[PDB]
C-alpha cells in the first residue's frame, strides 16, 4: 500500500494518473498538506523541493524536475542554448533567437539589430516573431517589434517563412511530442504525437494561418475541423501523407531529427537536474513542439513543463506513466521509444 | 599566538566537546593525564596548539573549555571519564533540574539562576589569555538547555566581550534521534535571539550524520557515540588551522572574512570525505580528485540540500594528508566542467585551499578507518536555506493551533516572542532567495 | 530525581500494592527490602521510587491513604506489605461510603492534613523532586473525593512539581454503587485543573479484555488489577531505567500535552495472552495500537492521536522497531494530527517484564477519549435530571449548583476534544 | 585558472585558485527582559494561589 498527494487540481494529465493509481487498489491518496507520502503530484509554481526526501522510512517521488524551468521558459531556453557548449552558439535545429528586455527595465537589443541589418543589407527573408511566457506580433520591421515589447521579458526569433504545408489546404502546422524522463534519467519518447494543424491557407503576406495554437484555431479560424477532427492529425495519418506526397516516411524525414533534439536538450541539463544520488527522486513529462519546413528539416519551437495530452491519447500515455515512472519505483503485486545515451 | 575558548552547552554540546577534545589530544599527542612529551617548552609557550590548551608548571596541557549543563548526569561522565584529568572542576558547571526541552525554561527560568556563575567561570579562563580571539560554542537546537541557555549566554558574551568573535557548532534537529516534539520551536526561538550575536555558525543536521553512519559505515542503528566521533572529525578539520601552523583561517576573524560576506547569511555548509568503515579489511585509497569530487555530492554534506539550485558566496577546501597543490587544481578544473557551480555576480568564482600534511587521526577502536588523505569543504551556499524552510514549516503547523505554547508562557515567556522569532526567520529565508535565485 | 507515590482508597491501595509488587521484582527488591539482582540497570535509577535506608535497604517512597482501615490492613498483611514505611500508613476509621462529598469535604478534610505531613516529610529529603503520582478510582469516596482533595492541596504547596495520576474510571459493567457517575464527574473536573498527566484506566475495558481476550469468564478485581499492574509498570519504564526519551515526568508532559486541559491518556499493553510463543516485533506493534489492547474503552478510529509515546522492552532489533513504528504511522497517517509533526516517540528498554521475552506499552493522547467522558456524562445526566441520590451529597453540605457546574465543566472538556478532532 | 598567495611551511601549505573574476542590547535591557519574565511567573503563580485560596 503506497501513498500519494495531489497539489495541482488543474492538471488534466495527472488527474487521470491519480484515477489510475486508486483503481489499482494499492495506492491511497492523502490530504494535499500531509507529509507522509510516497509520491507528490506537485504544483507548477513554487514547488517545495526542500521539504522532499526528509521522511524516514519513506521513499519519496515527485512529478517535476527541480531546475527544469531552464528549458521550459522562453527566455531561459534561448539563454541555455547560446551559453551551453553542448548546444553551442551555432545550433542547426534552433531558430536564431534573441532575448529582449523592455526599455522600462542580459539584454540583446544591439545584437538583435546587428543580425537584422545583415538580413536587411542582403535581400533575405527578414520576418521575425516576438513572444514570451505570459500576445504575439509578426512584423518584418524591427521597429514594430521593439515598440511592441516595450508596450516582462520577451524573445524575438526568426520566423520560418517557408514552412512545410499540408495538402489539400496549403496550411501551417506543428508537431507535439510527449517525452517522459524517469528517476534513472531514461528518456522515453511516446510513440504517439499530434499535428496541431491550421485550417486556413498559409499567406506569406491577421495571425490565424500563422499561429497553430488550439485556442486560436477554435475561436478565430473559420474552417476549424474541416480537414481533420479538432485540427489534430495523429502520426498514422501523417505517415501516410508523407508516403503519398513526398515519397518518404515520418521516421526518417522527421522523427530522427526530433529524437536528436530531445536527447540533446535533456542530456545538456542532466548534470544540473539529475536526482541520481539525491535524497528524493524526480520524474517529469515534457511536451516538445516542433516546426517542419519545406526542406523536411525539424526546428525546436519551445518545450512545455506542464503539458496537456491529446484527448485520444490520455488513456494510453497516463498508463505508460504509471508503468515506467511510478511502478518502477513502487512496484505493484512498450508504448515508448527509449532514447539511449551516455549517463 | 591568540587563545580560543570552547564552550559546551547541553547534552549534545558536552558529549560533542567530549569527543572533540579526545580527538584534539590524539592529534597533538597529548595523553589523558594532560602530559605532552613532544612539548619541549615546559609550563608555557606560544605555539599553534596553545590556542586551545593552557600549560601548568607540572607540564599538564589543560583544555581552554567550559562545560555547562543544567542537569549533572551528562557532565558527571566527563568528571569520571577517561580524560577526567585534563579539566579542573572549575570548568565543569552543573545544575540539578534541566530545561525539559523548553527553550523558555532554559533561557528565563533556570538560565537566570546560573548565568552569572557561568560567566564568572568563563572570566577565569579569559584571565589566562594574553590575546583572546573569541569563543566556539557547542550546543543543540532542540534541547531546552542547548537552545534556551545558549541564546542567553551569547547575549551576555557580546556584552562582556564585544570585540571578540563567536563561532557556533549547532546540531539541527532530526526526528530519527530527537527526544522532543517542540524542537522546531526551540530551534527557531534560539536562532532568532542568537542571529545578531554569532559571527559564523556551522550547522550539523543529525539526519545527515545518521545516514552517513548507516550508508558509509554500515551501522544499523547509529548511536550518539557513532554520530559524535564523525562530528568531531568535521570540527577537527575546521579548527585544525587554529591548532596547527598554517596561513589559511589562522584566527577566528578569518572565518568570517573567508566565509561570511553578509552577516546574517553566516551558515556555511560543511562537506566531508572520505568516510570509510574500519570493518572493511582492504579499501582502495581515494585520490585527490575523487575526494574533491565527493565534496559536491549531497550525500556527504552535514545538511541535506542541493547546492546546484543555489549560488555560492565562498568556498574553502581544507585538505589533511598526502595532498599537493598541483593535484588540487587538477581536480578543481575537472569538477568545474562537470558540475553546476554558480557564484553570485559580486563574488569571485574561486576556492581557498588549505593543506595540512598530517593525515586525519582516527580514534583507536572507533568506526572510522585510517585514510591517506581527506578534505572538508566549507561552502557558503544559499542552498542551506532549505533547512530553514523545513524548520519554519513545522513551526507554522504547530503554532497555527498554539500547540505546546502554554509550556513556554508558563515560564514567563510572552506569546509574541514566537511570532517575533518566526518573522525573523521569514526575513532570513527572504534574504537567501534574493541572493540565490534570479 | 525522586517521585512521591500516593495511593488512596480501596482501589488505589489494591492497585498500588500490586504496582509496588511488580516493580520491586523488576528492580530485584525482596518483600523485606534487600536487593538481590544481577544487573546494574536495576539500581541505576532506583532512587526514583525507592529511598535508601540503613543496611542498604530500599524503602518505597509510597504513602498509603484511606478512610477505612480495612484495605490497608490487607496490604500490610500482603506479600510486599512489610516493605512499606510504617509511618506512611495514614488511615481513618469512619469511611467514605462511596460518597465524593465525604472524602472531599467532611471525612477526608479531617484527615488530609495528617497525610500532607507525611507527603512533606518525604519531599523534604528529596534532592530533586520531580512530582507526585497518585493511584485511585474516581467512582468511590476516598480515592475520588479525598484523592482530588490531596491533589488540590499538594499543588498549593508544590506548585512547580508535576502531578501524575492513575485514575480508574467507573463502569456499569463493573459497578459497586449507582452514585459512581456522580463521583467521577466531580473528580474529572479536579483532574482537568490540577494534574499534568492522567492515565485513564477504564474498568469497562479491563473487563472486556479479561472476558473477550484473556478468556476469563468470571473476572475478579484481582484479574483486573493484573492488567493495571502490567500497564503501570510499562508506562513508568522510561522513569525507572536509563533512557533518552521521556526520562522524567516534566519532559513526558512536554511531549504529550499540547494543550493544558487535554492531558488524559489512553494506555495500552501488548501482549495479552491466556503463552510460551515468541512474539515478533511486527506483532508487538500491531497489537499495541489495536483497540482491543487498550485500557480506556475508546475506539481510536473515532478520533485522532495528538501525541503518542511508545515503549518497547526486551532484547530486540532497535532497527526493526523503527521500521514497524514508521510503518504504522505511514499506513495510518489519517489518525495522527498533521499539525503536530513527528508526534510519535519510541523508547527502547533492555530489561523485559516478568514472564515475557519482550513487550510493548502504548501511551496515547487521543481525541477519542471523549467517548469515555461522553459516556460518564450521559450516565450522570440520567440521574441528575431527576435529582436522584443527591441527598447523600446535600447531606454533607453540597449544593445542586456544584453538580451543575461539574456537569458543565465536563461538557466543555468534551467540546474541547471535538475542536481538535476536525 | 590563477593561483595566488602561496604560503608554505613544514606542516603544510595554503593558496587560492580563482576561476573567474566577479560580474547590540546592553546589560540594562537584558536584565529588564529577564526580570519581566520572572514577574509574569509570579503573577501567574499568585493568580493560581488566589484561585486555590477561593
Ligand atoms: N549529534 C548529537 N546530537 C545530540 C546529542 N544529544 C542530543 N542530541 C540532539 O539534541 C536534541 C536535544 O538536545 P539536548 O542536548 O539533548 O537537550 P539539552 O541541551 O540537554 O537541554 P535540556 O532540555 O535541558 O535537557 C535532540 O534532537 C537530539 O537529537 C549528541 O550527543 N550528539
Ligand atoms: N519562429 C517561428 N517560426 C514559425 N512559426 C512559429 C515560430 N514561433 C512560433 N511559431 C508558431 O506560433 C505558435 C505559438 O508558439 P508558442 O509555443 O510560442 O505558443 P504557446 O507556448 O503559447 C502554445 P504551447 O503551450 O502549446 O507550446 C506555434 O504553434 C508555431 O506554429
Ligand atoms: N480495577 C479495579 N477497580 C476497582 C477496585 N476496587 C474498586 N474499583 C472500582 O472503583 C470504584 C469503587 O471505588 P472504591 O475503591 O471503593 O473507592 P474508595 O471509597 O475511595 O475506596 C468502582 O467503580 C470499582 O469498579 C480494584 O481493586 N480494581
Ligand atoms: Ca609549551
Ligand atoms: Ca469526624
Ligand atoms: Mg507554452
Ligand atoms: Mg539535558
Ligand atoms: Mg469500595
Amino acid at each position: 500500500m503506497y501513498t500519494f498527494v495531489v497539489r495541482d487540481e488543474n492538471s488534466s494529465v495527472y488527474a487521470e494518473v491519480s484515477r489510475l493509481l486508486l483503481a489499482t487498489g494499492q495506492w491511497k491518496r492523502l490530504r494535499k498538506d500531509n507529509p507522509r507520502f510516497n509520491l507528490m503530484l506537485g504544483e507548477r509554481n513554487r514547488l517545495p523541493f526542500g521539504r522532499l526526501g526528509h521522511e524516514p522510512g519513506l521513499v519519496q517521488l515527485v512529478n517535476y524536475y527541480r531546475g527544469a524551468d531552464k528549458l521550459c521558459r522562453k527566455a531561459s531556453l534561448v539563454k541555455l542554448i547560446k551559453t551551453s557548449p553542448e548546444l553551442s552558439e551555432s545550433c542547426t535545429w534552433f531558430p536564431e533567437s534573441y532575448v529582449i528586455y523592455p526599455t522600462n527595465l542580459t539584454d540583446e537589443r544591439e545584437v538583435f539589430l546587428a543580425a537584422y541589418n545583415r538580413r536587411r543589407e542582403g535581400r533575405e527573408g527578414n520576418v521575425w516573431i516576438a513572444k514570451s511566457s505570459a500576445g504575439i506580433l509578426i512584423s518584418s520591421e524591427a521597429s514594430e517589434l521593439l515598440d511592441f515589447i516595450d508596450e516582462q521579458v520577451h524573445v524575438i526569433q526568426k520566423y520560418l517563412e517557408k514552412p512545410l504545408l499540408l495538402e489539400p489546404g496549403h496550411r501551417k502546422f506543428d508537431i507535439r511530442s510527449w517525452v517522459l524522463v524517469d528517476h534513472l534519467y531514461n528518456i522515453y519518447l511516446y510513440r504517439e504525437g499530434v499535428l496541431r494543424t491550421s485550417s486556413e491557407p498559409y499567406n506569406s503576406a491577421d495571425k490565424t494561418c500563422h499561429l497553430t495554437n488550439h485556442c486560436i484555431q477554435k475561436e478565430y479560424s473559420k474552417n476549424y475541423g474541416r480537414y481533420e477532427e479538432g485540427n489534430e492529425m495523429f502520426f498514422e495519418e501523417f505517415n501516410q501523407y508523407l508516403m503519398d506526397a513526398l515519397n518518404t516516411t515520418l521516421e526518417n524525414s522527421i522523427l530522427l531529427q526530433i529524437k536528436h533534439i530531445i536527447r540533446s536538450c535533456l542530456m545538456c541539463i542532466e548534470p544540473a537536474i539529475s536526482t541520481k544520488h539525491l535524497h528524493y527522486q524526480s520524474f517529469q513529462l515534457f511536451g516538445f513542439d516542433f516546426m517542419v519546413d519545406e526542406e523536411l528539416k525539424v526546428w525546436l519551437i519551445e518545450v512545455n513543463g506542464a503539458p496537456a495530452c491529446a484527448q485520444k491519447l490520455y488513456a494510453e500515455l497516463c498508463q505508460g506513466i504509471v508503468d515506467v515512472a511510478i511502478s518502477s519505483v513502487f512496484p505493484l503485486a512498450s508504448i515508448f521509444i527509449k532514447l539511449h545515451h551516455h549517463h | 599566538m591568540r587563545e580560543c575558548i570552547s564552550i559546551h552547552v547541553g547534552q549534545a554540546g558536552v558529549q560533542i566537546g567530549n569527543a572533540c577534545w579526545e580527538l584534539y589530544c590524539l592529534e597533538h599527542g597529548i595523553q589523558p593525564d594532560g602530559q605532552m612529551p613532544s612539548d619541549k617548552t615546559i609550563g608555557g609557550g606560544d605555539d599553534s596548539f596553545n590556542t586551545f590548551f593552557s600549560e601548568t608548571g607540572a607540564g599538564k596541557h589543560v583544555p581552554r573549555a567550559v562545560f555547562v549543563d543544567l542537569e549533572p548526569t551528562v557532565i558527571d561522565e566527563v568528571r569520571t571519564g577517561t580524560y577526567r584529568q585534563l579539566f579542573h572542576p572549575e570548568q565543569l558547571i552543573t545544575g540539578k533540574e534541566d530545561a525539559a526541552n523548553n527553550y523558555a525554561r532554559g533561557h528565563y527560568t533556570i538560565g537566570k539562576e546560573i548565568i552569572d556563575l557561568v560567566l564568572d567561570r568563563i572570566r577565569k579562563l579569559a584571565d589566562q589569555c594574553t590575546g583572546l580571539q573569541g569563543f566556539l560554542v557547542f550546543h543543540s537546537f532542540g534541547g531546552g538547555t542547548g537552545s534556551g541557555f545558549t541564546s542567553l549566554l551569547m547575549e551576555r558574551l557580546s556584552v562582556d566581550y564585544g570585540k571578540k568573535s563567536k563561532l557556533e557548532f549547532s546540531i539541527y534537529p532530526a526526528p530519527q534521534v530527537s527526544t522532543a516534539v517542540v524542537e522546531p520551536y526551540n530551534s527557531i526561538l534560539t536562532t532568532h535571539t542568537t542571529l545578531e550575536h554569532s559571527d559564523c555558525a556551522f550547522m550539523v543536521d543529525n539526519e545527515a550524520i545518521y545516514d552517513i553512519c548507516r550508508r558509509n559505515l554500515d551501522i544499523e542503528r547509529p548511536t550518539y557515540t557513532n554520530l559524535n566521533r564523525l562530528i568531531s572529525q568535521i570540527v577537527s578539520s575546521i579548527t585544525a588551522s587554529l591548532r596547527f601552523d598554517g596561513a589559511l583561517n589562522v584566527d577566528l576573524t578569518e572565518f568570517q572574512t573567508n566565509l561570511v560576506p553578509y552577516p546574517r547569511i553566516h551558515f556555511p555548509l560543511a562537506t566531508y570525505a572520505p568516510v570509510i568503515s574500519a570493518e572493511k579489511a582492504y579499501h582502495e585509497q581515494l585520490s585527490v580528485a575523487e575526494i574533491t569530487n565527493a565534496c559536491f555530492e549531497p550525500a556527504n554534506q552535514m545538511v541535506k540540500c542541493d547546492p546546484r539550485h543555489g549560488k555560492y558566496m565562498a568556498c574553502c577546501l581544507l585538505y589533511r594528508g598526502d595532498v599537493v597543490p598541483k593535484d588540487v587544481n587538477a581536480a578543481i578544473a575537472t569538477i568545474k566542467t562537470k558540475r553546476s557551480i554558480q557564484f553570485v555576480d559580486w563574488c569571485p568564482t574561486g576556492f581557498k585551499v588549505g593543506i595540512n600534511y598530517q593525515p586525519p587521526t582516527v580514534v583507536p577502536g572507533g568506526d572510522l578507518a585510517k585514510v591517506q588523505r581527506a578534505v572538508c569543504m566549507l561552502s557558503n551556499t544559499t542552498a542551506i536555506a532549505e533547512a530553514w524552510a523545513r524548520l519554519d514549516h513545522k513551526f507554522d503547523l504547530m503554532y497555527a493551533k498554539r500547540a505546546f505554547v502554554h509550556w513556554y508562557v508558563g515560564e514567563g515567556m510572552e506569546e509574541g516572542e514566537f511570532s517575533e522569532a518566526r518573522e525573523d526567520m521569514a526575513a532570513l529565508e527572504k534574504d537567501y532567495e534574493e541572493v540565490g535565485v534570479d | 530525581r525522586e517521585i512521591v507515590h500516593i495511593q488512596a482508597g480501596q482501589c488505589g491501595n489494591q492497585i498500588g500494592a500490586k504496582f509496588w509488587e511488580v516493580i520491586s521484582d523488576e528492580h530485584g527488591i525482596d518483600p523485606t527490602g534487600s536487593y538481590h539482582g544481577d544487573s546494574d540497570l536495576q539500581l541505576e535509577r532506583i532512587n526514583v521510587y525507592y529511598n535508601e535506608a540503613t543496611g542498604n535497604k530500599y524503602v518505597p517512597r509510597a504513602i498509603l491513604v484511606d478512610l477505612e482501615p480495612g484495605t490497608m490492613d490487607s496490604v500490610r498483611s500482603g506479600p510486599f506489605g512489610q516493605i512499606f514505611r510504617p509511618d506512611n500508613f495514614v488511615f481513618g476509621q469512619s469511611g467514605a461510603g462511596n460518597n465524593w462529598a465525604k472524602g472531599h469535604y467532611t471525612e477526608g478534610a479531617e484527615l488530609v492534613d495528617s497525610v500532607l505531613d507525611v507527603v512533606r516529610k518525604e519531599s523534604e529529603s528529596c534532592d530533586c523532586l520531580q512530582g507526585f503520582q497518585l493511584t485511585h478510582s474516581l467512582g468511590g469516596g476516598t480515592g475520588s473525593g479525598m484523592g482530588t482533595l490531596l491533589i488540590s492541596k499538594i499543588r498549593e504547596e508544590y506548585p512547580d512539581r508535576i502531578m501524575n495520576t492513575f485514575s480508574v474510571m467507573p463502569s456499569p459493567k463493573v459497578s459497586d454503587t449507582v452514585v459512581e457517575p456522580y463521583n467521577a464527574t466531580l473528580s474529572v473536573h479536579q483532574l482537568v485543573e490540577n494534574t499534568d498527566e492522567t492515565y485513564c484506566i477504564d474498568n469497562e475495558a479491563l473487563y472486556d479484555i479479561c472476558f473477550r481476550t484473556l478468556k476469563l469468564t468470571t473476572p475478579t478485581y484481582g484479574d483486573l488489577n493484573h492488567l493495571v499492574s502490567a500497564t503501570m509498570s510499562g508506562v513508568t519504564t522510561c522513569l525507572r531505567f536509563p533512557g533518552q526519551l521521556n526520562a522524567d515526568l516534566r519532559k513526558l508532559a512536554v511531549n504529550m500535552v499540547p494543550f493544558p486541559r487535554l492531558h488524559f491518556f489512553m494506555p495500552g499493553f501488548a501482549p495479552l495472552t491466556s503463552q510460551y510463543r515468541a512474539l515478533t516485533v511486527p506483532e508487538l506493534t500491531q497489537q499495541m495500537f489495536d483497540s482491543k489492547n487498550m485500557m480506556a474503552a475508546c475506539d481510536p478510529r473515532h478520533g485522532r492521536y495528538l501525541t503518542v509515546a511508545a515503549i518497547f522492552r526486551g532484547r530486540m532489533s532497535m532497527k526493526e522497531v523503527d521500521e514497524q513504528m514508521l510503518n504504522v504511522q505511514n499506513k495510518n497517517s489519517s489518525y495522527f494530527v498533521e499539525w503536530i509533526p513527528n508526534n510519535v516517540k519510541t523508547a527502547v528498554c533492555d530489561i523485559p517484564p516478568r514472564g515475557l521475552k519482550m513487550s510493548a506499552t502504548f501511551i496515547g493522547n487521543s481525541t477519542a477519549i471523549q467517548e469515555l467522558f461522553k459516556r460518564i456524562s450521559e450516565q450522570f445526566t440520567a440521574m441528575f435530571r431527576r435529582k436522584a441520590f443527591l441527598h447523600w451529597y446535600t447531606g454533607e453540605g453540597m449544593d445542586e449548583m456544584e453538580f451543575t457546574e461539574a456537569e458543565s465543566n465536563m461538557n466543555d472538556l468534551v467540546s474541547e476534544y471535538q475542536q481538535y478532532q476536525d | 585558472m590563477e593561483v595566488i598567495e602561496l604560503n608554505k611551511c613544514t606542516s603544510g601549505q595554503s593558496f587560492e585558485v580563482i576561476l573567474k573574476p566577479p560580474s547590540d542590547p546592553s546589560l540594562e535591557e537584558i536584565q529588564k527582559k529577564l526580570e519581566a519574565a520572572e514577574e509574569r511567573r509570579k503573577y501567574q503563580e499568585a493568580e493560581l494561589l488566589k484561585h486555590l485560596a477561593e
